């Protein structure tokens, strides 16, 4: 639990989002310590840094740490928080769609391939601007 | 339009004397499921050699209000004429003047009915009539209430004839009056309580959306499907609104009929938040002719996530209804829930017409198994409407059978 | 299975097959379909491609949904399973995907059916080069008819694009209105000069058949999970429901001929390798343009020792495809790509002309996928992160623009379908190779093509420019089986009716003497259905 909990903050504050889903978190990390033993310790780590340095978003965060050995497992973990994959190859595993974080974006006017949008004929109206972040 | 036509038109006499799309309008030969088996709707248009262009006014009332042809047979009650009887000699005289001056002779018999023995012989009817209480005075204004109200009974009870499938029927398949509005299954389907109850029946629901569920059968927590597609699409949509207006204040009016297991409104309930696990496909994947997924979710998203999305509150612009705080999902009896997924919907309304795919055996989509139905059924009654009812393969394949087998059925073997 | 003896066997049971079926058993025949592969669901496809890494989204791979069986198997691009060897310094060109199953390719079709030109048979007697067929247009236009109202396709009902196939009585559907890129596309191409027409399209703007109309998935590539568009499972399970036999995990590997070369019997293996023959009147071959020459050249009998219907050596000779070069980039202004279908337009200014003389004429058209699995991928490649990430994804998946242009390729004989010495499947069976080469023809038209697409992206300005240097695989597989009135110069007639066996007749993909420049399955539907109506004049 302290580690998923630990998890979902780590990843609200390297997203950015606050809403994250809790399955989704808790089998992500589940896949990760599957592939590293060392992700607890990592995250511990990474959670300290955070604090310690009082970063306030993760872009800071990222400017701060471009050479530490703490930087790719903090990208890695933002990879499949949005992707929902995490190796890369065409077999991997697939740990949330619909839900992936790629797709909300750009989820008003580009639809989700299997979810339908408002209706079958709603691509009539003219796309919301591209320099307006929706939601989420 | 003529005085007849539009009397037609609101009895709707034209859904139940056409064969579909195609057969000609008025000249019958449509089958109608009756516990019996098929009966053939007779051709109506005044051809003189197979048609009924040799009746006469009284004949024509004889067999519009009693069940007498010009022969002297007795008409099947799978004719409405129980609730027909009761239109004045205006409308009947009105119902023969369209009749004769405004439909064309068409010169091809109908399909004539066999039912099995001992209803094989159309002569012992005229005891379940007199058993059946239809007679019958014709109709007379009512002037305790307003002109609306009793315009509103008219369409009701006389021309709609709502009672001829939401009035559940007795033993000997005749109108159960002392339930009046309460509901009945009509086969594959069933109709639900519309009385003035505010949980069982239709009492809680707003006029406006009474008004638009009876002109174009789509809202926010109800779509017409089944015999209300039917009946909406071929007399309702285009019925005038000050009709529609009558009807609903009769509706309003109606005493109220409780049902068993009734808490809230059947279009009161709220969803759950699950859904399911995006991971358990990857064991999933490579893995095509799905029998393997048992799962209610895993199914539940392999065919209904596209339209209900995974939270079950359907499109945002309403063309995909709102699985969640549905009547029929809401209802405690899940017939319309399960009809609905056994032969989806289908209703042309201004030319524009709604279809949700069937999910039965003879789908063109995802033809999938009894028990997918049943699993399915289960998750969309718990997760997004009413959680107190089930659905088992049984009833399932029950409905596939035709609905559930009335006693007298039995009889015939 | 002792002798699953039929009046008509025809092998086959996609879409060719499934309706080849369908309008054998509306007439009250006996028809064996049969398939090398098993049933697929329609759901199990949508679930397979939903828990499918998006990597493979971002560069379009459609196949991994449907497994591959080990006795029959199909092309796969990604990670392949060498399968189909192609050679030749065009053998890129040919990288062509198919399915094996119970819908075959058309279960995951992008619904593009489409008319040819009656120039496109005669282009030898209007240009000097390619080849002619057997018969005119006006004699299949009865038959492509029937084919657009049994698949209820969408039309431009109304509009004088092009020059272009004559109609006789209209189209069942009107198209559904355009996404906002298609508009975009046509507006920009017409200040260019092109002209930009509506694709036809199998799928359902309306209810029809039972099937609710299209929601705009855009994942009509590979499946949709409504079944808005046309499948061969349709006319698969219309053809069962009237009583004809269908058979899964059916591999032909072997026939016999008797001596008037009449076809008696052919033998297939199922899973577990076990022959079984199947009798019957008619043999009709409509498998593929890959697998249909594998199959003729598979069971080379003593009476046939060079291959089944090979007298004139004309079996996977003069293999067709339209070589494409396809194009990705990012544009100046959004294009929001996403809306409807998976393709809604394409150019047809360059489908016809008397340039057919020296070069080969072609077809531009543009993807209407969703670009968003490819926009979050590639802002994931460089490693952004935080608000900056989600803006980068949505100007990728805004400003993410895929276009392709096909070309004609004129009969080579050269062009050949060995069956492979070195590789080999479960059954044993050799596995198909080819051997492509472009064409000077087809290399004058690219040099063309190139500017035209130089063109594109200048005016419209999009960046991150990418060009392949190589013919990107349009999988349309025609040629191998030429018709024409000379048995020694082809291998079937008008009626699809070898010459060597008066009892076969072949329903397939490489029926078709010339590629064309527009997709050409709807063509091989009112073949096969021409196919039928033979049948059933010589059966009945
Ligand atoms: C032969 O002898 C006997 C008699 O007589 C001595 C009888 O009386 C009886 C009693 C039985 C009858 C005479 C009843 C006859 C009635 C039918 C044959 C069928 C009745 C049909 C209905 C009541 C239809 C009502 C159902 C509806 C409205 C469903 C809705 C339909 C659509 C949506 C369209 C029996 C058994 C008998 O044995
Ligand atoms: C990515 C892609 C995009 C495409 N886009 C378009 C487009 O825009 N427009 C267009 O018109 N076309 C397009 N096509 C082509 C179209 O999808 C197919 O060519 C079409 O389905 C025709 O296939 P078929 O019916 O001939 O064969 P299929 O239906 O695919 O196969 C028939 C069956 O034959 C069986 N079989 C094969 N060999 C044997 C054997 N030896 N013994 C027994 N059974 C056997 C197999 O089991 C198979 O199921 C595209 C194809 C691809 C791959
Ligand atoms: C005369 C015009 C009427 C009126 C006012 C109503 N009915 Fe019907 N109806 C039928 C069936 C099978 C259903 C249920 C469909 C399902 O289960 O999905 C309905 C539904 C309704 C409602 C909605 C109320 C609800 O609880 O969902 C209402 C308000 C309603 N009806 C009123 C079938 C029939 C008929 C079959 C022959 C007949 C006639 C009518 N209905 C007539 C009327
Ligand atoms: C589908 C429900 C239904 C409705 C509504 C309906 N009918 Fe019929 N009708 C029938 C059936 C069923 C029969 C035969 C029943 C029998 O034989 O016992 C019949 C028989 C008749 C007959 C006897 C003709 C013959 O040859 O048997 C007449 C006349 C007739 N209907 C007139 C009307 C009129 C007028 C209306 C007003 C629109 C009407 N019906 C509405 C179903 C219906
Ligand atoms: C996009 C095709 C589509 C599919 C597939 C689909 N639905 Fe629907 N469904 C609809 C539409 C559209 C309506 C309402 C029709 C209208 O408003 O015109 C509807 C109506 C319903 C109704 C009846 C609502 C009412 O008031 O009568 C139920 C119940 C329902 N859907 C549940 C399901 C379930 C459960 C599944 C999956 C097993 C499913 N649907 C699959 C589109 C679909
Ligand atoms: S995926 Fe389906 S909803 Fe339409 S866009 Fe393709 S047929």
């Amino acid at each position: 639990r302290d580690s998923i909990s630990d998890f979902m903050q780590l990843s609200a504050f390297a997203t950015g989002h606050k809403n994250l889903d809790l399955n989704i978190g808790s089998a992500l990390l589940l896949a990760f310590e599957a592939q590293k033993h060392d992700f607890s310790t990592q995250i511990k780590a990474l959670r300290e840094h955070i604090t310690k340095n009082n970063y306030q978003d993760v872009e800071a965060l990222d400017a701060a740490m471009k050479d530490d050995p703490l930087h790719p497992t903090l990208i890695q973990i933002i990879r499949a928080w949005y992707s929902g994959v995490i190796e890369d190859e065409t077999n991997a595993k697939v740990y949330a769609f619909e839900k992936a974080l790629m797709y909300q974006p750009s989820r008003d006017v580009v639809v989700i391939p299997t979810y339908a949008h408002n209706g079958p004929n709603y691509w009539v109206s003219e796309p919301a601007s591209v320099d307006v972040m929706p939601a989420f | 339009i003529s005085r007849g036509h539009y009397l037609a038109i609101a009895a709707d006499c034209a859904a139940c004397h056409t064969n579909g799309r195609d057969g000609q309008f008025l000249a019958g030969g449509y089958a109608i499921s009756s516990p019996m088996g098929n009966i053939y709707s007779t051709n109506i248009t005044p051809s003189k050699t197979h048609g009924i262009g040799n009746y006469t006014l009284e004949q024509f009332s004889k067999a519009l209000r009693h069940g007498i042809r010009a022969d002297g047979a007795q008409l099947y009650p799978a004719m409405p004429y129980d609730a027909y009887n009761r239109l004045t000699d205006e409308d009947v005289k009105s119902l023969y003047a369209y009749i004769m001056t405004e439909v064309k002779p068409v010169d091809a018999p109908s399909p004539k009915t066999q039912l099995p023995f001992p209803f094989s012989i159309r002569a012992s009817l005229g005891i379940w009539k007199i058993a059946a209480r239809i007679e019958g005075k014709p109709y007379v204004f009512d002037h305790t209430h307003n002109d609306d109200w009793n315009r509103g009974r008219y369409l009701v009870d006389e021309l709609a004839h709502c009672g001829e499938c939401h009035t559940p029927r007795n033993f000997l398949l005749a109108p159960n009056q002392s339930a009046y509005l309460a509901g009945a299954d009509i086969g594959s389907w069933r109709a639900p309580n519309i009385t003035n109850a505010p949980q069982s029946g239709i009492g809680s629901w707003s006029d406006q959306d009474l008004f638009q569920y009876l002109k174009t059968g789509k809202t926010a927590h109800a779509r017409a499907a089944g015999p209300m597609a039917e009946a909406i699409e071929h007399s309702l949509q285009y019925l005038p609104d000050a009709d529609i207006s009558a009807i609903v204040t009769y509706l309003r009016s109606v005493p109220a009929k409780a049902e068993s297991g009734q808490t809230v409104a059947n279009f009161e309930h709220a969803g759950r938040p699950s859904s399911y696990s995006v991971a358990n496909a990857n064991s999933r994947r490579s893995n095509s002719t799905l029998t393997k997924t048992t799962d209610g979710a895993a199914l539940y998203e392999a065919v209904c996530a596209s339209c209900h999305q995974s939270d079950g509150k359907g499109s945002k612009d309403g063309y995909y209804p709102s699985l969640v705080g549905n009547t029929t999902t809401g209802q405690l009896n899940p017939n319309d829930l399960i009809a609905s997924i056994l032969y989806g919907v289908d209703r042309t309304t201004d030319n524009h017409e709604i279809l949700m795919p069937a999910f039965g055996p003879d789908s063109l989509v995802q033809p999938l198994t009894d028990e997918q139905i049943a699993t399915i059924a289960d998750y969309v009654l718990s997760h997004f409407g009413n959680a107190q009812a089930t659905v088992s393969a049984d009833a399932v394949k029950q409905v596939r059978a035709g609905g559930k087998q009335v006693p007298l059925a039995k009889l015939a073997s | 299975n002792e002798t699953l003896s039929a009046d008509v066997v025809i092998i086959g049971a996609g879409i060719c097959g499934s309706l080849l079926a369908h309008k054998l058993v509306r007439n009250g025949l006996s028809v064996l379909l049969l398939d090398a592969g098993p049933r697929r669901d329609r759901s199990q496809i949508v679930e397979n491609w939903r828990n499918m890494p998006p990597d493979n989204k971002s560069q379009y791979d459609y196949a991994t949904p449907y497994p591959s069986v080990p006795w029959a198997p199909h092309t796969n691009y990604f990670p392949d399973n060498n399968y189909l060897i192609v050679k030749g310094p065009d053998r890129t060109a040919y990288k062509q995907g198919i399915i094996k199953g119970v819908g075959g390719t058309t279960w995951h079709w992008a619904a593009s059916s489409w008319r040819y030109l009656p120039n496109d048979f005669k282009l030898h007697s209007t240009y000097g080069v390619g080849r002619d067929y057997a018969m005119s247009y006006d004699e299949l236009e009865p038959y492509y008819y029937e084919a657009e109202c049994e698949m209820g396709v969408m039309g431009p009902n109304g509009e004088e694009i092009t020059p272009s196939a004559p109609r006789q009585n209209p189209w069942p559907m009107t198209s559904m209105p355009y996404g906002y890129g298609d508009r975009t596309f046509t507006e920009i191409v017409s200040k260019l000069g092109f002209s930009n027409t509506p694709v036809p399209q199998a799928r359902n703007s309306r209810p029809y058949d039972g099937r609710p109309q299209c929601c705009g998935n855009n994942n009509c590539m590979p499946i949709c999970p409504i079944g808005a568009m046309y499948n061969g499972v349709y006319a698969a399970i219309k053809a069962e429901k009237l009583g004809a036999k269908i058979i899964p995990n059916a591999v032909v590997y072997a026939m016999e001929t008797d001596a008037k070369n009449r076809i008696t019997a052919i033998s297939f293996y199922d899973p577990d390798k076990q022959s079984h023959r199947v009798v019957a009147k008619t043999f009709v071959i409509a498998a593929n343009g890959i697998e249909t020459p594998k199959l003729l050249l598979l069971a080379a009998n003593d009476r046939n020792p060079h291959g089944i219907a090979n007298s004139s050596d004309l079996v996977g000779r003069n293999m067709m495809d339209h070589p494409g070069i396809g194009m990705s980039f990012q544009s100046a202004e959004p294009i929001w790509a996403g809306g409807g279908s998976v393709q809604m337009s394409s150019i047809t200014n360059f489908r016809d002309g008397d340039f057919r003389s020296e070069y080969a004429a072609t077809q531009i058209g543009y993807n209407n996928t969703a670009q968003n699995s490819r926009a979050g991928m590639k802002a994931l490649s460089m490693g952004l992160v935080g608000k900056k990430l989600d803006e980068e994804i949505r100007r990728r998946t805004a400003h993410g623009v895929d276009i392709y242009a096909n070309h004609e390729v004129l009969p080579d004989p050269n062009n050949r379908l060995v069956l492979s010495k070195d590789y080999k499947d479960a059954l044993g069976i050799p596995h198909p190779e080819v051997t492509y080469d472009v064409g000077e023809y087809v290399r004058k038209s690219a040099a063309i093509s190139r500017q035209r697409l130089m063109d594109i992206a200048k005016a419209m300005g999009g960046t991150e420019i990418e060009m392949t240097p190589y013919f990107t695989p349009n999988n349309h597989i025609t040629g191998g089986t030429i018709m024409g009135h000379d048995p020694r110069d082809s291998v079937v007639d008008k009626w699809l009716r070898t010459h060597d066996h008066s009892n076969l007749f072949l329903a397939t993909g490489a029926t078709m003497a010339a590629s064309g420049t527009v997709a050409s399955t709807l063509t091989m539907a009112a073949l096969s259905l021409r196919a039928a109506d033979a049948i059933l004049n010589d059966l009945k």
